[PDB]
């Protein structure tokens, strides 16, 4: 239920209303259009208080009281219609990650690989 | 200005162009209004923090991160040429310590990164290659 | 548009003297030599803009700078005008108006 | 003395006579009077003043720099036609 | 499926907040008393019941001297159809 | 010490008390400049002394660009002479020093950071906007430009002693925050 929401549904929610315009009234009027192509996902990370945005592991996330979460990015497309004459990676929200999912690091781990990360198999 | 007050009072590292990348404050109006607010704070009674954010902007290891730290520390005590704004003095500490190793970045990519001048840092490289002696630690 | 500073040159005074000779001595009608000088400020304005390939370089001692009604006036003493030929002019009156 | 300016003066006389030929027929004086206008003007054709147009005049401390475009300068009884000029004079 | 951006993060993360790389886009960036009165009488001869908004545009000279002459030999009608129009 | 701050600029206003015609004056004068669409005033300059007159329409004129108190006074009488020479009844009136600018050097490197940390009530050191240091003095009212190399530019003075008294109270403070 988690992975099907990631791999498919996150494109379904965006692309179903991926366009929005603004009817500018002028006298010769104009139009402007902002659109979104594909939404892009990242790996779990923490932006610290100074500003370093590095890797993340849930053992430190359990002790530092944080959010085991990855950023999301959108390929945005801007347009302008002048009346229809036509003449970019934006962060949106750190989504919290379910453990042992495909986006998480610990899905790709052996027995001793968890043992070097202090995580029980 | 009070945003920059939160930069200094909470020990953060923000620049004027960083706020100018968000707001249109036209600089000369911005600094004098920042100046008179300081006198209000005076009437109501350190570039090292800026280093690892750019290292985070470049994605560099911690030993490489502290390599420019020992560079920027010893660059003040060595003197000669003085300040000339510490922003480019920070970025030539980056370019020296990346010339200590072999990371493929060069000056054109780091020029578009921190928004600077490639010709400026080679002039700072001229005094730095002479000063290559008093900067080694291990 | 079409300024009248070019009627004071060599060919600027030559066309006026050739038109006033026809009016005064002959029976040439009035208000017709004015249209020729209006054409004279139109053809030479397109001639010095297009059919000219010489560059000048003037360096001297400026004595008088005057600006009034978008007309710049200069008198440079002991100036060398470098064509493309260096001509040492002891005094060159420079009059210039707005080209826009 | 300039072969280009003598070519330039040939265009100026020819463009004047060919354009007021219509007005000489509208006024209706004579066609040969217009031909008398051409021959007298070429007969007259046979004090160091610069007449041009300024584009940019820059001045620093006491040094001047002027960007000049398109004019005709007659210096020492010699006709010159230019397209660009730069005047770097120095007022004491 | 959704692609994953797989680098050192902070290179991609630097373009989020402040980055000092502004704009890079073109999207939504936005007289004498007797002399001026002679031009005003010439302007009143063409259009008498006319507003002062286009009159300050059509003249574009000394607007304070234009406002003084507009109250001098002209009577600006307040409301009605000829609003802000001299008479 | 033995150092005297050399003056760089002395400004003085001169009110003639009259009213000229800017188009009539510029069509007959020589060394004068005037533009209505930029700044509606006549800019008069003379070769000796090399100064800058700012002839307004209401009889106002400021003379700047000299080095001594006499050179700003002598040129203003020359500036009053040409206006009487054209055909007007100008009068040499209202003489007052607007500012005296002076700069010097001390020939030792100055520790501007510890000075700004200590004299924070008067120092204003922003390292990425202005490469020098801005210091203001209470008594006398002098603003000072301080460089690391030793360039000490002074301003905000109507008298020559105010530049010199400001240097004397700060050069031991300059001698404290020194390097090599």
């Amino acid at each position: 239920s988690f992975n099907q929401f990631v791999d498919y549904t996150l494109q379904d929610i965006i692309c179903e209303d991926s366009t929005l315009i603004l009817e500018q009234l002028a006298q010769i009027s104009r139009k402007y259009e902002i659109s979104f192509g594909k939404i892009y996902v990242t790996k779990p990370m923490v932006n610290e208080s100074d500003g370093v945005t590095h890797a993340l592991y849930p053992q430190e996330a359990r002790l530092r009281n944080l959010t085991y979460s990855s950023g999301l990015f959108v390929d945005v497309k801007k347009r302008t219609y002048e009346l229809k004459y036509e003449l970019g990676k934006v962060f949106i929200g750190r989504l919290p990650i379910m453990l042992r999912s495909k986006n998480c690091y610990l899905s790709e781990a052996t027995e001793s690989d968890l043992y070097k990360l202090k995580e029980c198999p | 200005a009070s945003i920059l007050i939160g930069c200094r009072r909470a020990e953060v590292a923000r620049t004027f162009k960083e706020i100018q990348s968000l707001i249109h404050v036209k600089t000369k109006e911005f600094g004098k209004t920042l100046n008179i607010m300081k006198n209000i704070l005076r009437g109501k009674s350190q570039n090292l923090t800026y280093i690892p954010r750019f290292c985070s902007h470049l994605g560099l290891p911690m030993q490489v991160t502290t390599s420019a730290e020992y560079t920027a520390k010893k660059c003040k005590e060595i003197k000669e040429i003085a300040g000339k704004s510490p922003i480019t003095i920070a970025v030539v500490s980056i370019y020296l310590n990346i010339l200590l190793f072999q990371i493929p970045i060069t000056a054109a990519k780091v020029g578009q990164t921190l928004q600077v001048t490639e010709g400026t840092i080679k002039s700072g490289y001229k005094i730095l290659y002479e000063h290559r002696d008093k900067l080694v630690d291990p | 548009g079409y300024y009248e500073l070019y009627r004071r040159s060599t060919i600027g005074n030559s066309l006026v003297d050739a038109l006033d000779t026809l009016i005064s001595d002959g029976r040439i009608e009035a208000s017709l030599a004015m249209r020729v000088l209006e054409t004279f400020d139109k053809v030479v304005a397109e001639t010095l803009k297009d059919n000219t390939q010489s560059k000048l370089t003037v360096k001297g001692n400026l004595d008088t700078y005057g600006f009034c009604d978008d007309v710049w006036t200069f008198i440079v003493k002991n100036c060398q005008v470098t064509v493309e030929s260096v001509i040492s002019v002891d005094k060159l009156r420079i009059v210039a108006c707005n080209s826009k | 003395s300039n072969a280009e300016a003598s070519r330039v003066y040939e265009i100026i006389v020819e463009s004047v006579v060919n354009e007021v030929r219509e007005d000489f027929e509208n006024a209706g004086i004579d066609e040969q009077t217009l031909q008398d206008l051409k021959n007298i003007w070429q007969k007259k054709l046979t004090e160091n003043l610069m007449l041009c147009l300024y584009d940019k005049v820059t001045r620093t401390k006491a040094r001047w720099k002027c960007s000049l475009k398109d004019g005709v300068v007659t210096i020492n009884r010699n006709d010159y036609t230019f397209q660009k000029a730069q005047v770097e004079a120095e007022w004491v | 499926r959704i692609t994953t951006l797989d680098e050192t993060v902070g290179v991609t993360m630097s373009h989020t907040g402040m980055s000092m790389r502004s704009d890079n886009s073109n999207f939504l960036k936005v007289m004498p008393k007797k002399e001026i009165l002679d031009y005003l009488f010439k302007l009143f001869d063409e259009y008498d019941y006319w507003s002062l908004k286009g009159l300050k545009e059509r003249t574009r000279q000394p607007e304070a001297h234009l406002k003084e002459c507009l109250d001098k030999v002209a009577t600006l009608v307040k409301k009605g159809p000829y609003a802000f129009k001299y008479t | 010490s033995g150092i005297v701050p050399t003056l760089q600029n002395i400004v003085a206003t001169v009110t003639l008390g009259c009213r000229l015609d800017l188009k009539t004056v510029a069509l007959h004068a020589r060394n004068a400049e005037y533009n209505p669409k930029r700044f509606a005033a006549v800019i008069m300059r003379i070769r000796e002394p090399k100064t800058t007159a700012l002839i307004f329409a209401s009889g106002k004129m400021v003379v700047t660009g000299a080095k001594s108190e006499d050179d700003s006074k002598l040129a203003s009488r020359k500036y009053a002479r040409i206006i009487q020479k054209i055909g007007f009844a100008a009068k040499f009136t209202d003489f007052k020093i607007q500012n005296i600018v002076g700069s010097c050097d001390v020939k030792f490197p100055i520790r501007l950071e510890g000075l700004a940390f200590s004299h924070g009530t008067f120092s204003s050191y922003e390292p990425e906007l202005f490469p020098g240091l801005i210091y203001r003095m209470v008594k006398p009212k002098i603003v000072l430009l301080i460089f690391v190399s030793g360039k000490i530019v002074l301003t905000g003075a109507k008298q020559r002693e105010e530049i010199y008294q400001a240097f004397e109270a700060i050069y031991p403070v300059l001698s404290e925050f020194r390097k090599m």
